């Protein structure tokens, strides 16, 4: 069996978000479930536990006033709703199945995890990137993909034909609330006069595609 | 709340090594300690529960030991699929808490960065801000310091850095640093320099340009 969660969410501060986790009939009736979140580059924070039979719950003191966990047995689905969101709630949220084992303490055994769902909380609005050249025995060139929101952006080079020597860096979140990333490639200096280099940027959240030819 | 302290925070290792990582809770937790593996972009996977019991499907090379406030996870000889981050997690009392992880990365010979500097494009300047970018390509180990100077004034607070995952073929890292200035400040100053310090360099390497050449 497999725990399938809903897709990524982008929310403004003060909104609420409801994440689903689809399991099975046997799984919901035989196990308790937990939600655990992981902020970017951070560790894990336990949020609470639900018994799908009758919906009894117990929440971490940090989330008690604004998280509600429910289940719908007709659809073998568990839900986690987090209210009064703020930017620090930006994280990947996981559902985890709890294998009975720790009888003395009553603690969990996180046997099986959903794939996670990303929730981004920001006051920023959707916005496609501007793409600027990073112009040039080895030469480097690239594309600066600047001022977009939310994640993600994909970058390829020459429609996928150029993969060797490519580095597309993780985005950084700027003071403005918009993201910025670079993609670079190293090539022989001798090819600069002859070989054409295009980076192909796709920002699906804003339906923005850009091809930028990068020249010396 | 029980604090879970893992050590070391990171470990450079080779295929075939025996690796032992440690977890110390701030309070005794009997044996109610689980270990998980997580790779980038994926959910954690259960490895060990009850301090010493192996979860079914987990290779025999994994083992765990400990009780009270001292716990270890041991991989008897590392395999290429074992480079990942490992987390301990206590099931003794609410709220249930996790360590901050031990990341295992591939050891290789030292490799100095190739360094490149990129002035802001004329396109960006027309739009009213300037980004200067410094690239450190294919180096090892991961520790590297990038320093920006503008007219020999040392900059801090106005740059951000990003690092790639260890390369799958040569096990190196790459780093991008972006210096952010107003268009007005960019045009007030002349000399823009990126100074890189790294163990693979006998002395720091500086790449520079002067605006408008």
């Amino acid at each position: 069996v497999q725990l399938v969660q809903s897709g990524a969410e982008v929310k403004k501060p003060g909104a609420s978000v409801k994440v689903s986790c689809k399991a099975s009939g046997y799984t919901l009736t035989r196990y308790y479930f937990h939600w655990v979140r992981q902020a970017p580059g951070q560790g894990f924070e336990w949020m609470g536990i639900i018994n799908p039979n009758g919906g009894g719950t117990s929440y971490a003191q940090k989330f008690g006033d604004r998280v509600i966990m429910t289940s719908d047995m007709s659809t073998s689905t568990i839900y986690m709703e987090l209210s009064s969101l703020r930017s620090e709630d930006t994280a990947v949220y996981y559902c985890a199945r709890d294998m009975p084992y720790y009888h003395d303490s009553g603690g969990p055994l996180f046997d099986l995890w959903g794939q996670g769902t990303l929730v981004t909380v920001s006051s920023a609005s959707t916005k496609g990137p501007s793409v600027f050249p990073l112009a040039p025995g080895t030469a480097a060139l690239g594309c600066l993909v600047k001022d977009y929101f939310p994640e993600p952006v994909t970058v390829s080079w020459n429609s996928g034909a150029l993969t060797s020597g490519v580095h597309t860096f993780p985005a950084v979140l700027q003071s403005s609330g918009l993201y910025s990333l670079s993609s670079v490639v190293t090539v022989p200096s001798s090819s600069l006069g002859t070989q054409t280099y295009i980076c192909n940027v796709n920002h699906k959240p804003s339906n923005t595609k850009v091809d930028k030819r990068v020249e010396p | 709340e029980i604090v879970m302290t893992q050590s070391p925070s990171s470990l450079s290792a080779s295929v075939g090594d025996r690796v032992t990582i440690t977890c110390r809770p701030s309070q005794s937790i009997s044996t109610f300690l689980n270990w998980y593996e997580q790779k980038p972009g994926k959910a954690p996977k259960l490895l060990i529960y009850d301090a010493s019991s192996l979860q079914s499907g987990v290779p025999s090379r994994f083992s765990g030991s400990g009780s009270g406030t001292e716990f270890t996870l041991t991989i008897s000889s590392l395999q290429p699929e074992d480079f990942a981050t490992y987390y301990c997690q206590q099931s003794f009392s609410t709220p249930y808490t996790f360590g901050q992880g031990t990341r295992l990365e591939i050891k290789r010979t030292v490799a100095a960065p190739s360094v490149f500097i990129f002035p802001p494009s004329d396109e960006q300047l027309k739009s009213g801000t300037a980004s200067v970018v410094c690239l450190l390509n294919n180096f090892y180990p991961r520790e590297a310091k990038v320093q920006w100077k503008v007219d020999n004034a040392l900059q801090s607070g106005n740059s951000q850095e990003s690092v790639t995952e260890q390369d799958s073929k040569d096990s190196t890292y790459s780093l991008s640093s972006t210096l952010t200035l107003s268009k007005a400040d960019y045009e007030k100053h002349k000399v823009y320099a990126c100074e890189v310090t790294h163990q693979g360099l006998s002395s720091p390497v500086t790449k520079s340009f002067n605006r408008g050449e």
